[PDB]
């Protein structure tokens, strides 16, 4: 029970019992806990994600402004709740605890010529353009892209 | 030995079209799914007896290939083939593409024969939903 | 093998529509929850009688299609065919967007498809409580 | 002893072409995997219906020759192999090489001797999945 | 079990239990493993691939400026997740861990005279003439080659 | 097996498989073995 051996490209969650805390180890390491610490699960695989895909993750990591994993002073992961991003082709990132991975890997969708795309604002946000792009708007996406 | 004269009842009043054996609520759902009704509801019945008389055309040619033998124009149906040519061969030009842009094949020839289920569809394509959701 | 006759027997006296398999009393209460008496008596009864009759018109073009063959203009009921698609066309055009408004669908045959219950609703539309509350 | 006057039952209404015995499901996947959509619909058919009537003239030839006797042309069938020879040496200058082309064979007697599945083929040919499919 | 011979034009992949990091012995030699090793599975041969074939391997080598194999720091083998080349005629290279054999040894396929290729660009990237091709574009691509 | 727990002082052996070379580890500390390692005999006291 004591010897964990993680695979290259593989993770697990282990639960620091004396502060109920939960933190992922990665890499192609080998791991001893202690008599507190308990691995939740099985050694599963950093979830990758090739080109032409994405995947969105519920519960994102909050960053900094250089992508630095934000964490509390209690040890835990910051999160940002029930969000969902989006996550381009890279490196096979894993999920700290307290997240769900609720869209799978599905292809970038590709438009056809002289065919369009009906989009919805869900919320107010800021669009690449510079319009401020008010909830309950309508989009025309057409093209071949 | 499909019903012959069952297919001769279903000939409709203007010269278009269970014996077709296809699953047709999942090909109507499939086809909302892509799309269909930004095209008016004129053009969506006008789309849809296009589909469907070509689906009727591939499965009748197919029929008449195994036994060996827009050129479709037997006496029983000589001139319900005859008008049906005539009718697909004026209605076609308004739809050009409609099979890639629908999803279905590159021209007519692929997209209603891989809808009748006679050949294999690769596994890329989402046209997986139309010949094995009747399978349940 | 629908009742067809009695389908001829519920003909209305000007050209408009337990046979149609449909929650009628759980509709009204959906469609009084969008709130259609800001319309008049007058105009809720000629919304109400055009969703009928695109409902029947969806119900009988889904048999038909299963047979396999704005545009619905057999000899048994030509005429009751005929003066239905010239009353639609008629009165469609007092209520544009009316079926996203009253949350149905995006035009007509997604509204009445979806309100037909042959093809599956997801789960973010208010639609559930239409066709799972017949199932009690 | 194949049934001949059912052969005579399949003769076209201009001239061209289960009893044959040969997989036209996988001839026709085959065909459509070397890209015959290309040809347009009417070109296609017009391919399909030359090779379809060469592939008969082909399996006459070859009982004609068992029993030892573009140069077709018994009394009981004269006048069809007569205008399906008039029909063939018009319709084969359209397509020059399209037996290497749509890979069957050199010409047409390589083609559809191998079609016919009287001779074997070579390994390297990707004729393997239309006489070994009809297999299982 | 401790003795492993390796044939002429073959390999192998064993396990370093203290680092769980995989690796690849390759050529006609002798080999002998530690306590700790293990050996995941009989000496296969090193794939080769004639002129006028190809093949493409899933989760390629990252190699350098000189094409030499990139390790990890922890001795792992470097990779690129998800990605696929495609191999022409060469040497029987071997398979480094972590790398599937997706296509076979597949030809080189020919294009008649009087005949073209109909050819879609799936990701955005730059052809050998000069131009940015973006994804969803066309090609024709003809000649007796 | 592979968790060894040395009490304060206490001592074991441990033999190097792959160079067959034993050696001691003293103090009041935890060991962890490979697997070509192998503890001889358990925490005996300095």
């Amino acid at each position: 029970e004591f010897i964990i051996r993680i695979p290259p490209y593989h993770y697990i969650h282990v639960l620091d019992q004396n502060s109920n805390v939960s933190r992922v180890e990665v890499g192609p390491k080998t791991y001893i806990r202690q008599d507190n610490e308990r691995v939740l699960f099985a050694p599963m695989r950093m979830v990758t994600v090739p080109p032409r895909h994405y995947c969105t993750v519920a519960n994102p990591v909050s960053r900094d402004a250089q992508g630095l994993v934000l964490f509390d002073v209690t040890g835990q992961v910051r999160l940002r709740h029930a969000d969902l991003e989006i996550r381009l082709a890279q490196d096979p990132f894993p999920l700290y605890p307290g997240e769900v991975l609720e869209k799978d890997i599905t292809p970038l969708q590709v438009v056809l010529p002289n065919t369009a795309l009906h989009l919805k604002a869900l919320l107010d946000f800021e669009d690449k353009d510079g319009d401020k792009v008010v909830a309950g708007d309508e989009w025309l996406f057409e093209g071949p892209g | 030995a499909v019903p012959w004269t069952e297919l001769l009842s279903l000939q409709t009043e203007d010269g278009f079209w269970l014996i077709l054996n296809l699953n047709t609520n999942g090909l109507h759902s499939f086809l909302k799914q892509k799309g269909i009704q930004s095209l008016g509801v004129k053009g969506r019945e006008c789309l849809l007896d296009l589909i469907a008389t070509m689906l009727v055309l591939q499965f009748i040619r197919t029929r008449l290939e195994k036994e060996g033998i827009m050129k479709m124009d037997i006496p029983w149906a000589f001139e319900a083939i005859k008008q049906a040519s005539e009718w697909v061969r004026r209605t076609e030009g308004q739809y050009p593409s409609i099979c890639p842009r629908l999803e279905l094949g590159n021209d007519w020839d692929s997209a209603t024969k891989q809808l009748l289920g006679l050949q294999p569809i690769s596994t890329v394509s989402p046209l997986h939903r139309v010949l094995h959701y009747s399978q349940g």
